[PDB]
């Protein structure tokens, strides 16, 4: 929103809002251009976005069309889950129920990764994503 | 009573402490609002202005 | 960076050296005064290529002194550092504000404020090293440095590097 776009310059619209407002994927915080240029030039620390402690990393930012914080994170989580599993047991033989059961397991693991669960099945899915990455190398 | 009726309730005239504030009759609407620091006052007075139609033309370069 | 460029210079010769073999005397002053030096416009001078096809051109005499003026075109390799340049090297001298790293012929200091915060100065050790959370930076260790800025003074080129960002520090 216009009332919150930067922890230092939240309402720069009266002072001509000519810069963008980057959002870090490990922070999900509205950080403007001018303040963040001082940030990653002097080391990778955390942002003080309402007293945040998540360490911001240098570069690897993104422009957003504002899908809140959930659907902005769920779109990259579904895109990261669609590349590791790829089209395994889906259209390899014109399968339908076996393709739907394999896509329901990919959707429920993505729903478990989106909700966070309790970092147990997600850590098991992190091993399964490591299993989906090791099976794509052999 | 002027000191207790601050913020545009008794805009007097603090002439001098030796004059014991030779008061006057005035009242604004907000009056006080003294949270402006004096560092903000000096920077408000250190600005020179391009007069006439220059500052409207520079406002279009600035945004207004 | 190590670059090759055809350059030129003017030589002043003493009149006693005015014999038929003075072209060798021209080659005498060329090697000892150009190679192994530095210039602010070209960098640290390295080696001169082509010892045979060297432009001797002609020779003019200045009105005073009786000496002779020339202009000799050639081909040589120089080393010119730049900004934003990622290099390597080895530490030689250290400090309580960082250390200096020898990069070929040029020694570049890195400030402590251009280092990560977990990197800590070890003072009581001999030599006084720099210990972080995983590495101990001493003298003979090899450290991959990105050059930030440079000083382009004539015949005395200096620079400033850092190892704060990612894929940096020791090699
Ligand atoms: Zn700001
Ligand atoms: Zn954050």
């Amino acid at each position: 929103e216009n009332k919150d776009m930067c922890p230092i310059c939240k309402t720069d619209r009266y002072l001509s809002p000519d810069v963008k407002f980057l959002v870090n994927p490990e922070c999900y915080h509205r950080i403007c251009e001018s303040c963040v240029d001082r940030i990653f030039s002097l080391g990778p620390a955390q942002c003080p976005y309402k007293g945040c402690d998540k360490i911001l990393r240098k570069n690897k930012f993104k422009t957003q069309i504002f899908d809140d914080v959930e659907v902005e994170k769920e779109v990259d989580i579904r895109k990261r889950v669609f590349n590791v599993f790829n089209k395994t047991i889906d259209d390899f033989n014109g399968d339908l129920v076996e393709y739907n059961k394999y896509l329901e397991e990919v959707e429920d693991i993505i729903y478990k990764l989106d909700h966070g669960i309790d970092v147990a099945k997600t850590e098991e899915k992190l091993r399964t994503y490591e299993e989906l990455n090791k099976q794509l190398i052999m | 009573t002027i000191n207790q009726l601050e913020e545009d309730s008794k805009i007097l005239v603090l002439r001098t402490k030796k004059d014991k504030t030779p008061r006057y009759v005035w009242y604004n609407s907000g009056g006080n609002l003294k949270c402006i620091d004096e560092e903000f006052v000096k920077m408000w007075e250190n600005v020179q202005l391009p007069q006439f139609a220059e500052l409207p033309r520079k406002l279009q370069d600035l945004g207004l | 960076m190590f670059f090759i460029k055809d350059l030129s210079l003017n030589i002043t010769l003493h009149p006693s050296f005015f014999g038929p073999r003075m072209k060798q005397y021209l080659k005498t002053k060329l090697l000892e005064e150009v190679e192994g030096s530095c210039t602010g416009k070209f960098g640290y001078i390295l080696c001169v290529l082509d010892y045979d096809n060297i432009d001797i051109q002609r020779g003019r005499i200045l009105p005073t002194d009786g000496s002779a003026e020339f202009n000799v075109k050639y081909r040589a390799v120089v080393f010119k550092p730049f900004k934003g340049e990622v290099v390597d090297g080895t530490v030689v001298s250290c400090s309580q504000h960082g250390f200096e790293v020898q990069v070929g012929p040029m020694k570049v200091f890195v400030t402590k404020h251009l280092m990560p915060q977990d990197l800590t100065f070890n003072a009581g050790s001999n030599p006084p090293s720099y210990q972080s959370s995983e590495d101990v930076i001493t003298i003979k260790s090899r450290i991959r440095v990105k050059i930030e800025g440079c000083i382009s003074q004539v015949s005395s080129i200096h620079a400033i590097g850092s190892i704060k960002e990612d894929y940096l520090g020791a090699i």
